[PDB]
């Protein structure tokens, strides 16, 4: 018994694995890697995210909305002067 | 094929003149030039092949079924659940290895808790037939394809849901007698992946079987329908007009009677009811329990949006959880060593009269089964069976394939002690037999009344030497009621008519 | 008379009658002049092109037949001058010109 | 809904370039997306020039000037041309 | 004896796949609970779209990997082989960006 409680450890931001973390690493031509990195990735992503997320959110209420648009968070992008293209 | 074309409307145009009615409403390929010309011009012994006795109504509907192989025209083996509707198929297979001496390649598909019980039944009743289960990884269902499947050394397949899709193409090559297809609910929707896998092959017939018929709409009966005789439906909203739902409009109730007329010369019913098999009915109560006060805290923290800061995205859920079990919530329990005690049911609405009825069935040896849709809500039961130190079997989603034969097999031991019996609702419940098992609880109660009514049956089949107690839960003063209203919704504007078939901050800077 | 287009006037294939109204649209100016709308649109040709015609290069180097995001990638990243042009735009699925620091070879 | 692009004519000049050459849908969005872009930031650009001058109409004057400023060297030079032989070819026809 | 490549070699092998690959490497369904954690802190009970929850992750990736291959950089400056955080920061601050 006891097992209903077993896993409540998720805590998101981990999601983003050392395995990934490596691959992404490797794609980008690093070759070895601190073990430290893995965390101080996860800050510089999520940091990353809600500068536009909600510069992305920004747009969606003064449209009266409830869903989030790729449209919308295409215009997010070009704020800050990163801008995408592919999703019209 | 045209050949047959012509034959299969030597059956066809035998019923009434309906069926050039819709060859003559389609808006036309050659089908007419067969059709002009005709328009202008058995073993009722229970054969012993098998081992054993087959019922009166078997033998009947293996006579109706060999009658639709010498019409060859397709049906649908509609008869209700438990009437060893399994023998009647063991017993036709047998019909077709014997008087006809064709034992040929035969693909049959089963639920997942079930590929055990019709490979044993096979085994018991006509052991002269080659069938596998065909189980196993990528590699250990290689070496059953090219080793015997590849091979040609089989008779019969037994497959699951999924396996077929994920063996479609080794199997297209292979062309088949009969696409025996049990439990056919997920074939309900023609957009449902194992429609386009199952449009795909080539079997002389194809015999569709079911536990319960259409669910909920005549949409539904034609997406059954569809494809039992393709070529000569091959309309998809000519069908549905042409009948115009029940006369939703004038409520006619007697252009009903022209559905009934072509579906029953083409379609066979039979009701556990009319012919026993097992002489006791069931019974069924509705345990209306209060919800519970304790978590009336959350049940309003969720109406009021009071705990806090989380998703509603689907309130139905939310408040079905709720209405489930309060400790889903996830901190609900506060104890970080995480106490078990009566708490769990001290705080639960439910299992107080879970524990009575426990308590109660313990002492009259009734043997329970337990029905459920969350498999997280089982766990927390799975820690209260500790709890009360009873012995089961825990069969979820996704278990394991042997761990479900065992625990069956445990529990439908002779003198089982396991008293109580774990169990989901959509993984569970879809053809297994549990005649070992007289009582069936359902913790909550699902937006399917027929897969709710396929639920109940699990115990009250052939074999059934008790009566069958049913205690549905259901929560007082909640959403829960609307559900089961809406429950009976679906279910009346469904019943209705297949009685009427059979028959007939500011100023605050940083700086 | 007999309509002409004025794309075919200029001897161009890009929608100018499109763009004078989206001109007219945009708010650029209350007024707008009659060969802006044309000036730009051919050298809007030029460039699609120009980056085309690279696209179609890269294409044929893994000898494919049809052109794609990778293929647009490579191109204009190998591009100097369009990479310093769109140095400010990502691609989509693009992917990345394979290069390996000198030393990460192994002695 | 009604969405008007710029597809057909992209897939025009491909078959100028390359007769031959096929082409994906979502490298065709790119080509959507970037020619809004270029379309855009030429035209404020122009725009604001205008306005810099304190002018009310935007002419080729305006845009061949801007192109100067957003194109890069060869670019610029060769497209200018592009621009410049268009105009006097419109202007005579 | 297994038959252990030198250190190294299986990474370099490495850094020639994905260089070739275009495809993502985040799992979608980790990625998207992270951003649908995310909306909380700015309004509740947003819906996002897969398109937009697709656009994410490759501005997510196309930034971090811009990031990788400048913090790359660093440590073969710093006359390294094996990336420090203080050569991801020094990037940040040397993009400005803290
Ligand atoms: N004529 C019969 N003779 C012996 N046993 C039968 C007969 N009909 C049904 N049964 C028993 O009743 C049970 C019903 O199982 P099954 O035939 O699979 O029904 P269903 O196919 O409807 O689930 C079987 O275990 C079978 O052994
Ligand atoms: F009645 Be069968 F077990 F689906
Ligand atoms: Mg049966």
């Amino acid at each position: 018994g006891a097992k209903r409680h077993r896993k409540v450890l998720r805590d998101n931001i981990q999601g983003i694995t050392k395995p990934a973390i490596r691959r992404l690493a490797r794609r980008g031509g690093v070759k070895r890697i601190s073990g430290l990195i893995y965390e101080e990735t996860r800050g510089v992503l999520k940091v990353f995210l809600e500068n536009v997320i909600r510069d992305a959110v920004t747009y969606t209420e003064h449209a009266k909305r409830k869903t989030v648009t790729a449209m919308d968070v295409v215009y997010a992008l070009k704020r800050q002067g990163r801008t995408l293209y592919g999703f019209g | 094929d045209l050949e047959g074309t012509t034959k299969r409307f030597e059956h066809l145009l035998s019923l009434s003149g309906l069926f050039k009615h819709f060859i003559e409403s389609k808006a036309d390929p050659k089908f007419r030039q067969v059709l002009d010309v005709l328009e202008e011009n058995q073993f009722r012994e229970s054969p012993a092949y098998v081992n054993g006795q087959l019922r009166p109504y078997q033998i009947q509907g293996v006579n109706w079924l060999v009658s639709l192989h010498k019409n060859k025209i397709a049906g649908i083996l509609a008869d209700e659940m438990g009437l060893g509707k399994t023998l009647q198929t063991i017993s036709f297979l047998g019909y077709l290895r014997y008087i006809e001496k064709i034992p040929g390649p035969f693909l049959v598909i089963a639920p997942k808790s079930t590929l055990n019980n019709w490979l044993r039944e096979i085994n018991r009743w006509t052991p002269d037939v080659n069938a596998f289960i065909l189980q196993g990884d990528k590699e250990e269902r290689a070496e059953l394809i090219q080793k015997k499947l590849l091979g040609c050394d089989f008779d019969v397949v037994i497959a699951s849901y999924e396996i077929i899709i994920r063996e479609k193409s080794p199997l297209k090559k292979i062309n088949w007698e009969y696409i025996i297809i049990d439990e056919a609910h997920r074939i309900k929707n023609e957009e449902s992946m194992l429609s386009q896998v199952l449009r795909e092959f080539t079997s002389r017939n194809r015999l569709l079987i079911t536990g319960t018929p259409l669910q909920n709409n005549l949409h539904e009966l034609w997406a059954l329908l569809n494809f039992l005789l393709p070529d000569i439906f091959s309309d998809a909203q000519d069908f549905d007009d042409w009948f115009s739902s029940e006369s939703t409009e004038e409520d006619q109730d007697k252009i009903v009677k022209q559905l009934h007329t072509v579906l029953q010369p083409f379609l066979l019913r039979r009701i556990k009811s009319d012919v026993e098999t097992s002489l006791l009915p069931k019974k069924e109560l509705n345990l209306y329990v209060g919800m519970s006060s304790m978590q009336k805290k959350w049940y309003k923290k969720i109406l009021e949006k009071d705990e806090s800061k989380t998703r509603l995205l689907n309130i139905m859920m939310q408040l079905r959880k709720c209405c489930n079990h309060p400790y889903l919530f996830d901190g609900a329990e506060p104890g970080p060593p995480y106490t078990t005690d009566e708490h769990l049911v001290y705080n639960a609405a439910k299992l107080q009269v879970l524990d009575k009825l426990l308590k109660k069935l313990k002492e009259e040896g009734s043997r329970v089964l337990i029905f459920s849709q969350m498999s997280r809500l089982l766990d927390i039961l799975e820690d209260y069976c500790y709890f009360r130190n009873y012995e089961y079997c825990r069969i979820d989603g996704s278990t394991a394939h042997e761990d479900r034969i065992q625990a069956i097999d445990d529990y439908n031991a002779p003198d089982s002690k396991k008293f109580v019996f774990l169990l989901t609702t959509r993984a569970g419940g879809l053809g297994i037999n549990l005649t070992s098992a007289d009582v069936v609880v359902l913790y909550d109660s699902d937006w399917n009344p027929q897969a709710d009514l396929q639920a109940m049956d699990r115990a009250h089949r052939i074999g059934q030497k008790k009566q069958v107690k049913v205690f549905r839960l259901v929560t007082d003063n909640s959403v829960e009621e609307k559900i089961l209203e809406r429950a009976t919704q679906k279910l009346r504007l469904d019943q209705l008519v297949i009685q009427q078939n059979r028959t007939s901050n500011p100023t605050k800077r940083e700086r | 008379a007999k309509a002409k287009t004025r794309s075919s006037r200029a001897g161009l294939q890009f929608p100018v009658g499109r763009v004078h109204r989206l001109l007219r649209k945009g708010n650029y100016a209350e007024r707008v002049g009659a060969g802006a709308p044309v000036y730009l649109a051919a050298v809007l040709e030029y460039l699609t092109a120009e980056i085309l015609e690279l696209a179609g290069n890269a294409a044929r180097d893994n000898k494919k037949t049809r052109i794609i995001p990778r293929h647009l990638q490579l191109a204009v990243r190998n591009d100097e001058e369009l990479n310093k042009l769109l140095g400010r735009v990502t691609i989509a699925q693009g992917g990345v010109l394979p290069n390996i620091q000198s030393v990460l070879l192994p002695k | 809904s009604r969405k008007e692009s710029y597809a057909i004519y992209v897939y025009k000049v491909l078959k100028q370039v390359h007769p031959d050459t096929g082409i994906s849908s979502k490298a065709m969005s790119i080509m959507n997306s970037f020619v809004n872009d270029v379309f855009e930031r030429i035209a404020g650009e122009a725009s604001r020039l205008a306005h810099y001058n304190k002018r009310s109409t935007i002419t080729s004057r305006e845009i061949q000037t801007a192109v100067r400023l957003l194109l890069p060297g060869e670019l610029a030079k060769h497209a200018v041309s592009e621009g410049t032989k268009a105009v006097t070819k419109y202007t005579s026809a | 004896k297994p038959h252990r490549y030198r250190p190294g070699t299986v990474a370099l092998r490495e850094i020639r796949r994905y260089q070739k690959s275009t495809e993502l490497l985040i799992r979608k369904l980790p990625f998207q609970r992270l951003v649908r954690e995310i909306a909380q802190d700015f309004k509740t009970d947003l819906r996002f779209q897969s398109s937009a929850v697709m656009a994410l992750q490759e501005a997510s990736e196309a930034y971090l990997v811009a990031l990788f291959e400048d913090t790359n950089l660093c440590a073969i400056h710093a006359k390294r082989v094996t990336i420090m955080p203080k050569d991801i920061q020094l990037a940040r601050r040397i993009r400005g960006e803290r």
